[PDB]
């Protein structure tokens, strides 16, 4: 993998294997498990009660507070029709299959219940593009800490739209190779055309974040992506709410990726330097 | 005058009377014995019985007996009977090891430097059938590396690792009779100790002998050089330099000495009457050694696989003989005594030996 | 050797005969051998894989395998020649190098766990074996003695259960349920300076 | 080198040339036995006193003395935290495959960098001035090791970075 | 260069 | 602490020495070259990469690939392994003992100073260093305080007028045509003759035939008539291979591509057309001092009659009252790395250093106000 | 598991020994010879099939047939007996004690590499083994990294350019050429000289002629010239029947067939034209260091002179303005076989075998990607 | 190439009438591949791609994966050996190499001739690389005529029959008192 | 072979 996928492929492979048998009479095949993803977030499959002909999938999003402020009613009906029903486990959106109604497609169902979470999340970025595309006054900014102690925030004005990233490092081992990754993302430019400008602040935090309360302090640094309609119109606003959402665990895998890779350079002069010994030996 | 009679390395060497026969450690728990065949050496017999790791050897040139004096702290006498050799146990009481044997002039005891802290000496009994053991005790402090004996058989000198090459008195009146007067002392009873070293000069890896019994010499880990002479009133005299340390003592007449050690080739010294120091003297075995190599396409590409293509045998030592003679062990003497010495022989850690002479030099 | 009409790259799958119902253990070799060599007709089964580079159909008989394989097990010997030893006699000789007082509940709780182990009649065979050296231990130990006793059977039983495929997933999902296992667990500063030595413990090791 | 770490290289090749010279003592306090002394430390009668070779706080290196074995540790110069977190790896994995060298340690001392060892049984089997050239040898391409890691891991970066910016 | 020109 | 590195990184070749000697110590091209084919032999893992005279001898079997363009830095992996190659294998001296001066072309983008001082001050951890001007220090070199310089580089071509104790930065003039866009000429033409060269390896063959046997005309029409009689102007270079090549008017067209830049296809005029609209944008009075000196600089000058043929240039353009001089040093090739030198030994210039604790404090933009 | 053995697959003949001698322990002529008569006698059921020097001392009886021609195996029921007889009844080594090595010539059909290793694979259960070119170890045992091989062996002719650590295999020619062809052109002429050879027992007979009597000519008109005056060079042979035949032209006519491809009938060129086109379709730096090495081997280039006429042909065509060197060992028979033994004793090869687990997995497909 | 590989499949061919049978081979049953690794990975499942021809004297060849191999080449110089870029490198070069107001002209017409375009799916493939290399934010339109192998004879026909052109010609009478060198300032 | 020479 090097883009991090967004579909998790568990709810895939479990609903595949449920299907696959569906067609095979009174099948309940009772199902409770439950799982994890990035960003912290506690997935939850069980069945609502004794009677098993329905599966309910369920979320419990850390800054779910903000969405149901903002409110989704885009989202209920876009993606996902009447298969969706008021939250049950921590007042977080749950949605239900409904097996004795004929499911006509399986593919389709499937790939748009794997992408819950970016599906959830978009409910606020793409209705502040909404707002600066309709031309409806500048909505309020605001700021949107997920799990992380980290924070993000977005700024809609007019002409353009704004998003900061906050980053935080836990280990002091990767402290300094994360600084050293993101030195070089605000300048590799030279295999990019259509793509927007990127910017790293560690020191001085940007001034938009002066009087919001987002993640503020010493070892801390910032990125900004400036957004245009060239790269933010209807038809290439997936591909970069999929990017900027899978940046954390893209920077965190390339991370690791870099570590095996200098073990595996290491461990290839550890030869190089084992021949050299080797002289010492009589023939 | 190289030769090599095992890859791997040799603990201890001894010789026969007319210098036909050869004795080399192995390195394992065993002892060869290797013969003159015209002009080439080729193995009479294999000497085994010891389950431990042999460490000192030496042979009597009337009885035609051999030691072996290693681990396991035990020592057993080898006796010629008819065309076969066979053992005799000896009891040494010993808990930690025994290095170094040698025996005297005489032929009447023999000496074992212990590692224990003690130092044993033994005489034959005729009535247990057995060795009986005696113990010196008293001013030893650490372990002894290096035993030389007296003409007469009354004095012994065991140079040690604690700054001491010191002088001793062991006078078995079983088999012993009343030396003559000598400079040194009395020629006290057995078990006591007579003179210590002057000062602290290095610690001690061989010691060395005169006919005339009135000096003696030893080297040390500290590249130093010194001369008991007890002629005059315990006059000392010292020497150094740059030199590697040295790991052997021995001298040609009452003015030489010869030594060598980690510096891979023999070095001469000598004393003087009067002036109470000596000197130095470069390489008295040869000028210099040579070196030489070969194509081998087979092993141009052999080493590259492990070692680098380009890479070779060739070293800085090939030059002046620091290639392959990988230090010394230990020195003896091959004709008469201690007063001409003809010719000197050497032993090497290398595994191999080496002969050199005294008067093809010419100088 | 004993066939041909199939490919050398789909090897594996035609091997895996022995993962289907393919494979049943018995009692005794050579019976089943002539029963084999004196019909030969009913007893042989037929294999109908499918190519996977050209898409035709290749198809071979069943013969001595069904049973050859498992039965390796308690012979060992055909295949790694080192290990000449049986199964079952290891069992009962690990199960008597232990106090006197687990020997008893030891022989009685025996557990069918893991995929090797799938063959049909296994249990059978290795209780059988069981308690046939077991009770000719007792009736050896008896007879130097004498006595008009008759001390009770040991009871040697099998259980057989699902599972089997998987035994270790269900043990790890417990493992972490459990509240001590976060206090167990070896911390971040534990390997900080001490080193990754904390990991090293074993349990057939101590000093 | 000449003006930077040559009289450096001399003087710790000329130490390690003097304190190379080792010989076989039997065990004079545990029964028979020829085990290192320096390891042990049992007996101060063969111990020699340490020595220091060095030129700046963070880089030092040590010399052993004794009848069995020489035992060597090295300090290098890291600077940056990067520098030490890969010193450590890869000190690590060389670690991991120590047995064929014969020479090298299993881990090392105690609030330095690697240190090796050398002994009598690892005198005669092997030969003596090509163990000091590839331990000098180590010395100077530690740096050079270091150096190419770190442009390796900004280049991995560099790359990693371009290779998401395109789909913008 | 990034716009006109190479480099 | 005795002494500092200058090194040029030159946009074909580098150079690289201590502050103090007359000679620089490395002269090497910046070449980083990778194998292109394979590989069978097992008796060899050897260096992936490869850099400098190495990359020059068995450039046969590499493809070899320039890091810098037209004085612009477009791959950063292959500068910090010229960079690494040239302080380790030939310099052999740890960057903390000693610093570092680094030179660059003029209006160069500020993000690759920024770049380098980053890269520089992080991974070699130098104790300090200072970014120059290749012009400022041939002025040094040459011992002189007013003129025009000609850096006519293998990349970049630029002037900077000058007067005493100033400079005029609104006056600077850069030119993209450079050494490489003559090589690519001379293929082209050399194609025309009936000698084709394609790969790298004879792009540097090409290079040294160049090097060895060109030189400018003064009038291009007469060379051009007496090349109509080619019979005592044609000469012949020796290929590896043992090939013979015969060149003839090649030798005296290529450079005229200096002064006809249309022949390429570019929109733009002749360095001694850039010069007069240089020092023609400068103060009347400083004028006749600049007229009166013109130093020149860098390895795309050294033809045979270039002085010359700017010279009657200059005289034909500017008014015909006054006197014009060239001044043609006959080590304008070391001429930058001559400056830097004797700058870096200047005492009142040991304290214009930029250190680690101010860097680090103040940011990567302390250098862009550092002398501009 | 101490050694390995290392067997090549000659056209003509099989060599087989130990990895670390010198000199093989097992030469004999790869023949698989059958009766051909019906047999009467009764005290005999012996060996309905005969392989190696058994069939050669008994040839009279027997239709000898190669199992292998021009390089790619035509009968896999006689490839498996000559193997198995070499492997028991000569070296008496089991194929599981050890691995074992195989050569094959370059530009082979990849279904012989697939179903040999599959026979070695399932039949003889070897632990490993691997497969090579005969040039490449004709390099090792040359104990060189550069130059240009003329691998002319029984069946086939091949050259492969090489250089430090790399090889080039865009430039491989293949010519099918070889022994064979010249014995059956000498076969021919001595038909027109009077002598009539048809069947496989003759067919060794001038094959051992052509051993013995045959050489090349430094100039084919001279040479004929002074054949015209036949007194000095005809020579004769004694057949096992006591004839005697006289051999005059024949003896360097043959041979010329090689540098004259055109006498068979064959539109190609010959072993010197194919080496220039190879040396010259490689990059023009190596082309000197490939001139000033040209190894040599196989069975068809033992004639005395060839190396003379070879480097004459060479300068002649190549520029006169360089040496040429030609280098002909007086082992280059066993070339190929030391060479395998020495790359088999490097210990860094130790790993690149390919074991059975591999081919418990695929059918062997896996011989091409790695071991190649 | 085409021999060199039909040589590693098991088909032999030197001389130059197998050169032409080979020449006649591609003309008929080679095409390009939209995607390389896609194209071999369904060679690894070869049970619907592979293809017979019949030789003259009756022997049947199967050609495989050399359909989409060979042309491959042409984008892939490496295969051969040669250091240089494939044609769409080239082409963008070329372009870019230009004005940038001119750019765009260029991008919008691309006319293709030769016989060695006409190998089916070139154009999808050239068209998709240069939108690749290109940025994603105009038109890249690829122009395929049926009858390319004849545009330069067509073009001049029609340059000749052109009324201006009946004066540009070159005579005997000017090139006899000029000389040879009259062709090279005559439009390059 | 199968097309062109005989193997
Ligand atoms: N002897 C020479 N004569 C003419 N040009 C030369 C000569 N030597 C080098 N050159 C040219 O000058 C260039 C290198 O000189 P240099 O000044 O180092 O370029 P840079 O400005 O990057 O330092 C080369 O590209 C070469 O074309
Ligand atoms: N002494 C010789 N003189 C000339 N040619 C020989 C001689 N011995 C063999 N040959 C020729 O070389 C061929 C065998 O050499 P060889 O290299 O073993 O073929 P291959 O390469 O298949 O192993 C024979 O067919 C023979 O024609
Ligand atoms: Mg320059
Ligand atoms: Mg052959």
């Amino acid at each position: 993998m090097i883009l991090l996928e967004v579909n998790n492929r568990i709810i895939e492979e479990t609903l595949a294997l449920k299907f696959e048998n569906a067609a095979a009479g009174n099948k309940p095949e009772a199902v409770e498990v439950t799982f994890a993803d990035f960003d912290g977030v506690l997935y939850h499959i069980s069945n609502p009660n004794g009677d098993k002909t329905k599966v309910m999938v369920s979320i419990s999003l850390k800054f779910y507070k903000e969405l149901q402020a903002h409110g989704a009613d885009e989202l209920l009906k876009r993606v996902y029709g009447s298969y969706l029903v008021n939250p049950e486990s921590g007042y977080n959106v749950s949605l239900l299959y409904d097996l004795e109604n004929l499911p006509a497609s399986k593919d389709s169902i499937v790939h748009q219940a794997g992408m819950l979470k970016r599906n959830c999340f978009a409910s606020v970025f793409e209705k502040y593009f909404q707002f600066q595309e309709e031309g409806k006054e500048g909505e309020n900014r605001a700021v949107i800490h997920y799990r992380d102690d980290e924070t993000m925030y977005v700024e809609s004005k007019k002409d353009r739209v704004t998003v900061v990233f906050s980053t935080v490092f836990k280990d002091d081992d990767d402290v300094v190779i994360g600084k050293v990754f993101m030195q070089e993302f605000k300048e590799g430019r030279r295999a990019s055309h259509t793509a927007p400008q990127v910017l790293f602040s560690h020191r001085e935090p940007p001034l938009e974040l002066k009087d919001t309360d987002a993640a503020v302090g010493d070892n801390i640094g910032y990125i900004t992506f400036v957004l245009f309609p060239r790269h933010t119109n209807a038809s290439a606003r997936d591909n970069t709410i999929n990017l900027i959402h899978t940046f954390r665990d893209y920077l965190h895998y390339h991370i690791k990726c870099s570590k095996a890779y200098i073990h595996t350079r290491m461990r290839a002069k550890t030869s190089d330097f084992l021949k050299v010994l080797n002289r010492a030996r009589p023939d | 005058a190289y030769h090599s009679f095992l890859v791997e390395p040799i603990s201890c060497h001894a010789w026969n009377k007319d210098r036909t026969q050869i004795a080399i450690c192995p390195n394992n728990h065993e002892v060869h014995i290797y013969e003159k065949s015209g002009n080439k050496w080729v193995q009479v017999h294999e000497l085994k019985e010891h389950n431990g790791q042999v460490t000192g050897i030496d042979w009597a040139p009337d009885s035609n007996r051999i030691v072996t004096c290693g681990t396991d702290r035990n020592a057993y006498v080898w006796t010629l009977k008819g065309r076969t050799w066979k053992p005799t146990l000896v009891i040494l009481r010993i808990n930690r090891a025994a290095r170094c044997v040698r025996w005297a002039p005489n032929e009447k005891k023999f000496a074992v430097g212990s590692g224990s802290r003690v130092i044993s000496i033994c005489y034959f009994e005729q009535e247990n059938d057995w060795w009986v053991c005696k113990h010196i005790k008293k001013p030893i402090r650490s372990t002894v590396l290096s035993l030389d004996w007296h003409p007469n058989s009354v004095l012994l000198a065991a140079g040690s690792c604690d700054f001491k090459c010191r002088i001793f008195s062991a006078y078995i009146k079983e088999v012993e009779e009343r030396p003559a007067p000598t400079p040194w002392g009395s020629k006290m009873p057995f078990g006591e100790l007579m003179f210590e070293s002057s000062s602290s000069c290095g610690w001690v890896h061989g010691v060395c002998f005169s006919a005339n019994g009135s000096r003696v010499a030893w080297v040390s880990h500290d590249s130093t050089v010194c001369l008991a002479d007890a002629d005059k009133k315990m006059a000392v005299a010292t020497l150094a330099s740059e030199t590697l340390p040295l790991l052997a003592v021995t001298f040609i007449t009452e003015s030489s000495l010869v030594a060598a050690g980690h510096d891979c080739f023999p070095v001469l010294f000598t004393y003087d009457s009067a002036a109470g120091k000596l000197s130095f003297g470069g390489r008295l075995d040869v000028p210099k050694q040579s070196s030489q190599r070969g194509l081998t396409a087979r092993e141009r590409f052999q080493n590259l696989d492990k070692k680098a293509s380009s890479e070779g045998s060739a070293a800085a030592g090939a030059g002046l003989d620091s290639l392959h003679k990988n230090s010394v062990s230990q020195i003896s003497v091959l004709s008469g005594g201690k007063a001409k010495c003809s010719q000197f022989c050497t032993t090497g850690m290398d595994g191999g030996m080496s002969i050199w002479d005294v008067r093809s030099l010419e100088s | 050797d004993r066939e041909v009409g199939i490919p050398p790259e789909q090897s594996l799958e035609t091997a895996k005969a022995v993962k289907e119902r393919y494979s049943y253990v018995c009692p005794d070799l050579v019976k089943e051998f002539n029963k084999y060599d004196t019909d030969g007709s009913k007893w042989i089964k037929q294999y109908t894989g499918i190519n996977a580079i050209s898409k035709k159909e290749f198809s071979i008989d069943v013969g001595y395998e069904r049973f050859l394989g498992p039965e390796i097990f308690f012979h060992p010997e055909f295949a790694n020649p080192d290990f000449t030893q049986p199964i079952s006699e290891v069992v009962d000789e690990v199960i008597q190098n232990c106090p006197i007082d687990v020997r008893r509940p030891l022989y009685k709780n025996i557990v069918l766990s893991g995929g090797s182990t799938m063959f049909r009649d296994f249990g059978r065979r290795l209780q059988r074996d069981l308690k046939r050296t077991v009770d000719a231990r007792l009736k050896l130990s008896e007879e130097l003695s004498g006595g008009r006793l008759k001390p009770k059977p040991i009871d040697v039983q099998v259980i057989t259960h699902h599972m089997q495929r998987y035994a270790v997933w269900f043990g790890g999902s417990m493992l972490a349920s459990t509240p001590e296992f976060y206090q167990v667990c070896h911390t971040k500063k534990d390997y900080e300076e001490i080193g990754p030595s904390i990991c090293r413990h074993n349990p057939v090791f101590g000093v | 080198m000449t003006a930077t770490l040559r009289p450096y290289l001399s003087a710790v090749r000329a130490t390690l040339q003097a304190a190379l010279c080792l010989e076989n003592f039997s065990s004079q306090v545990v029964e028979r036995h020829n085990k290192p002394e320096v390891e042990v430390r049992s007996s101060k009668e063969l111990l020699l006193q340490p020595v220091t070779i060095s030129r700046n706080e963070k880089e030092k290196v040590l010399i052993e003395g004794s009848i069995n074995s020489v035992r060597v540790s090295i300090a290098v110069k890291q600077a940056d935290e990067i520098e030490k977190i890969l010193c450590h790896k890869f000190m690590r994995f060389m670690m991991m495959r120590a047995e064929n060298f014969f020479i090298l340690r299993r881990k090392p001392v105690e609030g330095y960098d690697i240190s090796f060892l050398i002994t009598n049984f690892h005198t005669e089997q092997m030969y003596k001035h090509k163990l000091v050239d590839f331990v000098i040898h180590f010395m100077e391409e530690i740096d050079k090791e270091i150096s190419e890691m770190k442009l390796s891991v900004n280049a991995r970066a560099r790359i990693v970075a371009e290779e998401f910016l395109k789909n913008f | 260069w990034x716009a006109x020109c190479p480099a | 602490e005795t002494t500092a590195l200058v090194c040029d990184n030159g946009s074909g070749l580098v150079k690289a020495g201590f502050a103090g000697d007359d000679a620089p110590r490395a002269v090497f091209p910046s070449i980083v070259g990778r194998p292109r084919h394979q590989g069978v032999m097992v008796g060899m893992g050897q260096k992936d990469s490869y850099v400098g005279d190495e990359a020059q001898s068995k450039r046969g079997i590499l493809t070899l690939k320039y890091p810098i363009e037209h004085g612009i830095i477009t791959n950063w992996d292959d500068m910090e392994k010229i960079w690494h190659h040239t302080f380790y294998n030939e310099l052999r001296v740890a960057p903390e003992e000693h610093p570092t001066l680094l030179t660059e072309a003029p209006l160069n983008p500020k993000a690759n100073r920024e770049k380098m001082t980053q890269i520089m001050f992080e991974t070699f951890n130098v104790p300090a260093m200072y970014v120059a001007i290749q012009a400022v220090l041939s002025l040094y070199a040459s011992g002189r305080t007013t003129g025009i310089v000609l850096d006519s580089g293998d990349g970049v071509t630029h002037n900077v007028p000058i007067y005493e104790g100033y400079a005029l930065p609104h006056a600077i003039m850069r030119l993209d045509l450079a050494g490489r866009d003559l090589t690519d000429y001379l293929m082209k033409i050399l194609t025309e003759r009936g000698y084709s060269f394609v790969t790298t390896a004879e792009r540097e063959i090409v290079r040294d035939i160049k090097e060895k046997l060109c030189y400018v005309a003064l009038d291009f029409e007469n060379e051009m008539a007496t090349a109509a009689s080619s019979s005592s102007l044609e000469k012949s270079y020796e290929l590896p291979d043992g090939q013979v090549i015969t060149i003839g008017n090649e030798r005296f067209r290529c450079p005229e591509t200096l002064f006809q830049p249309s022949f390429i296809g570019m929109e733009s005029a002749g360095i001694h057309e850039t010069t007069y609209n240089s020092i023609m944008k400068c103060d009347i009075d400083i004028r006749k001092d600049l007229y009166a000196n013109n130093v020149m600089s860098g390895g795309t000058t050294m033809y045979p009659g270039i002085a010359d043929r700017m010279q009657k240039e200059i005289t034909a353009l500017a008014p015909s009252t006054m006197k014009i001089k060239i001044i043609a040093p006959p080590e304008r090739k070391y001429s930058v790395w001559i400056g830097g030198s004797i700058l870096a030994s200047l005492s009142t210039f040991q304290q214009m250093w930029i250190t680690k604790q101010e860097y680090d404090e103040a940011g990567p933009s302390i250098v862009h106000r550092k002398c501009f």
